[PDB]
């Protein structure tokens, strides 16, 4: 059972060092990593010259993650407005060739 | 402090962008001739004041 | 006969004028209204209320109907506050590019001649504004070529619609035809209809 | 949990957190990791923040704003369906948001 | 008409 | 019958006006051709670059689009104190 | 004409060898702005996209062009 | 600035180029030695590449500093890309083309207008090697300038399928290509190469000269046939999986052949038109500086 | 449970389809020519879009 369990009894001991039993939470909980220039999530890497392990391609759950997010300057979805201007003569109005 | 009215100071004011804000940050900076390419030139006496 | 007073600062003041045309779209329009206001002092150019498009009794004829209507869409009423700005436009200081008010004129009808008027008019009042806008004028005035000169039309565009002087001021056309932006004023790129080469 | 760090009573816990967090292979971070101006307005747009969130919906919302980013399409690419539903030779104009 | 510098906006197009 | 007006008296004012203080760009050299403005830029190591002539579109202020009807106007619809009981100061 | 009309073709009707008869004809030629190879090559590309075209080896007037038909039995 | 070694800027650990496979950051030879090739009955023959256009595209009078290496492997293995031809951002490597421009081109993948303090950049020299050819990205739009979009994936084949007794006759069979494959795997593997950072590789590439430069044809061989092998995967004609007892093997027909197609599908990235005209200059500059 | 957003003008259609869906099966479902003969084609790749 409690196979969502991700920490357990965040008390101290005033005999031992640590309860019997805590479990410190995972280190990818921890691991904001990057995103990659294709939109995925990334763990960081464990060594120099290594790309990071994406997120999804494994198990862990990660909990700290860069979203991308448009700011106010963007904006979409919005009206637009536009200056329709119609033919002086709908018999000067090629329709072929093309 | 000194009374100016700063409005609009480093604000793009476009009739449907809306008013966007640049940044107002540049250190050292210097006015300098472009190249159509939108390239600095270095400064030529030749030419610039 | 000495004033107590500062220098007036040049290299100072231009180099202020510079820091604020960047970060101050203001500035423009300050500077106009300067131009603006002394163009009103000078009382060079009053609107009056009589219109003198035609000749009389050109538009009581009903053959000269598509010319007079062709007139009326482009001609607008005087306004004092806008001539003024054109005569002071001449002479402020541009920052943000002017870009042409479009028009949609598909040249068929002779009447539409008063399209290419206005700009040469505009050319002639204002050649500063003209130059700012004219490459965004060369696209309307393709749109006449191609019609009333189709064949001198292929020539030249196959020449190509832009060019680029180089090192030593030949004109190097680009063989290419493609319409005109006014992101193109900043860059290389001249309008073709304006290099003047034969 | 990485911002418990040195703010825990709990000693252990504090132990085992720091001890994450420098190792090489995981770095926590919250806030804004990335930034990206216009290439002509100069303004910023699309900016990148280190969120406290699960990766799957950050994966997700990447997935959106990447598509919406990426196809190049702009609000004046609108005109096109209105010269669709408009008589032939209609002309449309402005205004250029990009 | 009358002279106006701006773009004279007529429609709008909903996305 | 425009003429006099423009050539004899407004002239004079585009000359006086191009005096003036503020008016510190070279607008134009008179040939269609060749002439492209001088372009300059505030700009640091720092990585600021800011252009003195951007291109932003329509603005607020009104000064960008240029209606070049104002032609028509000027040419059928305006006195001047030259052309023209014909004295004025 | 091309370049006149600012059309990327045109689309001529073929002419039935008997004068005679009016019949509908079973397809129409379709003639190409594409001096050059490259704009040739493209065009073909994007030919291979359409329904029921096809054209020669080689083309006169060194011009490109492109049969379209009106249903299969004609092509 | 970063110095160039006596190799390539690939030669440096910062600049790997690794796709993931088997929970680990394989190198793109030990993916390509998963590959396995099924012979059909179409033979490819190769043509020679047309030499590519004298001009470079106008890098037009931009106040911003462009994200180059994000658009151009975006515009190849993208999985979202389309209308990459709509901007025209490419055409500012040629402001990198000139003799002393102030621009650079830092390792991030991004053209500075000018050079800025804190971000490491390209030997300039090295970059204009890359820009005289590059920035003809630019013009791949342009009707005078496109590149043929069918015959030059002949080449791709050669290069990726192609026995060296095949690549030195210049012509072999269309195949057919497939690998023991996990979910997702041609979406991973071209995701995983959007994160190259190519830019090393193509300024290796047209800096590069003498035996340092073919001492690099060698050693990047493989990385050159992932990036043909994303772009084949994108226009691939069918992409099916085999169910081989209780293992799945990944099937493309066929590498070499451009079936021209646009609609999108799960199992690759698309080409919209724009990313086949882009794709097919790429090609076109690329093939043309891997043989000479 | 996803009770759908609607303009004005889609309710209207809506109610003037209006209403059955349940019919076809959908169980790997394809859009394809029949031949007037009344086979079912197989999608040719230089025909159907």
């Amino acid at each position: 059972i409690s196979v969502a369990r991700s920490m357990r009894a965040i008390v101290n001991h005033n005999e031992v060092d640590r309860p019997r039993g805590a479990v410190a939470p995972s280190s990818y909980e921890m691991d904001t990593g990057t995103l990659s220039r294709n939109g995925d999530l990334l763990y960081s890497p464990v060594a120099n010259g290594q790309v990071g392990i994406p997120k999804l391609e494994v198990d862990h759950i990660s909990f700290s993650n860069v979203v991308s997010m448009m700011t106010a300057n963007i904006r979409t979805g919005d009206d637009m407005a536009v200056e329709r201007v119609n033919p002086d003569d709908v018999r000067a109005i090629n329709i072929r060739n093309a | 402090i000194t009374d100016v009215d700063s409005t609009d100071y480093g604000k793009l004011t476009l009739r449907f962008l809306g008013t966007l804000t640049r940044s107002l940050k540049m250190q050292n900076a210097q006015i300098r001739r472009i190249r159509p390419d939108g390239t600095v030139l270095r400064y030529d006496d030749q030419i610039d004041i | 006969a000495l004033r107590p007073e500062l220098a007036f600062d040049h290299d100072h003041i231009i180099r202020c004028l510079m820091l604020a045309a960047a970060n101050y779209p203001r500035l423009e329009g300050i500077i106009v209204q300067i131009n603006t206001g002394y163009v009103a002092s000078a009382n060079v150019i009053r609107p009056v209320s009589e219109k003198r498009y035609f000749p009389e009794n050109l538009e009581q004829n009903q053959s000269a109907a598509r010319l007079v209507s062709a007139v009326k869409a482009r001609a607008s009423e005087a306004d004092i506050s806008s001539i003024h700005l054109a005569i002071a436009r001449e002479v402020s200081p541009m920052f943000n590019v002017h870009e042409l008010k479009k028009i949609a004129e598909s040249f068929e009808d002779p009447s539409s001649i008063v399209v290419v008027l206005e700009f040469i008019l505009f050319a002639l009042f204002f050649p500063t504004e003209f130059n700012r806008i004219k490459g965004d004028i060369q696209n309307v005035l393709l749109l006449f070529f191609s019609r009333w000169y189709p064949v001198e039309y292929g020539i030249f565009v196959q020449r190509g619609a832009t060019y680029t002087i180089n090192a030593a001021g030949e004109f190097e056309f680009s063989g290419r035809n493609e319409k005109w932006d006014q992101a193109l004023y900043l860059s290389e790129h001249f309008p073709a209809l304006f290099s003047d080469v034969p | 949990p990485a911002l418990l760090r040195d703010f825990t009573q709990v000693n252990w816990l504090n132990r085992d957190i720091t001890n994450m967090l420098q190792q090489a292979g995981t770095k926590y971070g919250l806030g804004l990791t990335e930034t990206r101006l216009d290439y002509v307005r100069l303004v910023k747009t699309i900016v990148g923040h280190a969120l406290n969130i699960d990766h799957f919906a950050a994966s997700v919302l990447n997935i959106n704003l990447r598509a919406l980013m990426e196809a190049n399409v702009t609000a004046d690419d609108r005109i096109k369906a209105l010269q669709a539903h408009s008589m032939i030779s209609t002309q449309f104009h402005g205004p250029n948001q990009g | 008409k009358v002279i106006f510098n701006g773009l004279d906006v007529n429609t709008e197009v909903q996305p | 019958n425009i003429a006099v007006a423009h050539t004899d008296h407004l002239s004079v004012v585009y000359a006086t006006m191009s005096n003036f203080m503020l008016n510190f760009t070279n607008n134009f050299s008179g040939n269609h051709a060749t002439f492209k403005p001088d372009q300059y830029v505030i700009t640091s190591p720092e990585g600021s670059y800011k252009p003195i002539i951007e291109r932003q579109g329509e603005t607020v202020d009104g000064l960008t689009i240029i209606d070049t009807s104002i032609v028509w106007p000027i040419l059928c619809q305006c006195t001047y104190p030259l052309v023209r009981s014909i004295m004025e100061e | 004409v091309f370049v006149a009309l600012g059309i990327d073709y045109i689309d001529i009707p073929i002419t039935n060898s008997n004068i005679f008869d009016d019949s509908s004809t079973p397809y129409n030629v379709r003639i190409w702005h594409a001096p050059t190879m490259t704009e040739v090559n493209h065009i073909l590309a994007l030919m291979r996209k359409s329904t029921l075209v096809s054209t020669h080896s080689s083309w006169h007037w060194n011009v490109l062009h492109t049969f379209h038909y009106r249903s299969e039995s004609d092509m | 600035m970063l110095q160039q070694p006596t190799g390539g800027y690939t030669t440096l650990e910062q600049f790997a180029f690794t796709i993931r496979n088997d929970g680990t950051n394989a190198t793109p030879t030990q993916f390509l030695q998963l590959l396995s090739y099924e012979a059909t009955e179409n033979e490819l023959v190769k043509k020679t590449i047309p030499t590519p256009e004298t001009h470079l595209p106008s890098a037009r009078n931009v106040p911003g500093n462009v994200y180059i290496e994000d658009a151009i492997t975006q515009a190849l293995f993208g999985i979202s890309a389309q209308n990459v031809n709509a901007h025209g951002y490419f055409s500012r490597l040629s402001a990198l083309a000139l003799p002393n421009t102030s621009a650079r081109l830092g390792l991030d993948g991004v053209i500075y207008n000018s050079e800025t303090i804190n971000i490491p950049f390209y030997d300039p020299a090295a970059v204009a090697n890359f820009a005289a050819t590059y920035a003809k990205l630019g013009n791949a739009s342009t009707p005078r300038y496109r590149a043929d979009m069918i015959d030059i994936y002949a080449h791709v084949g050669l290069e990726l399928a192609g026995t060296d007794a095949e690549r030195a006759a210049g012509v072999m069979p269309v195949k057919r290509a497939k690998f023991d494959s996990w979910e997702g795997s041609l979406i991973s593997l071209s995701r995983d190469v959007v994160n190259w950072k190519i830019l090393a590789f193509l300024i290796d590439l047209c800096s590069l000269e003498g035996e340092a430069l073919r001492a690099f044809k060698t050693r990047n061989r493989d990385v050159f046939r992932m990036m043909l092998f994303i772009m084949s995967t994108a226009v691939a004609a069918n992409v099916v999986n085999r169910k081989v007892t209780k293992r799945v093997d990944r099937v493309l027909e066929y590498i070499g052949v451009n079936s021209m197609r646009t609609a999108g599908r799960t199992a690759t990235i698309t080409y919209d038109l724009s990313r086949h005209e882009f794709a097919a200059k790429f090609l076109q500059l690329t093939f043309t500086r891997w043989n000479a």
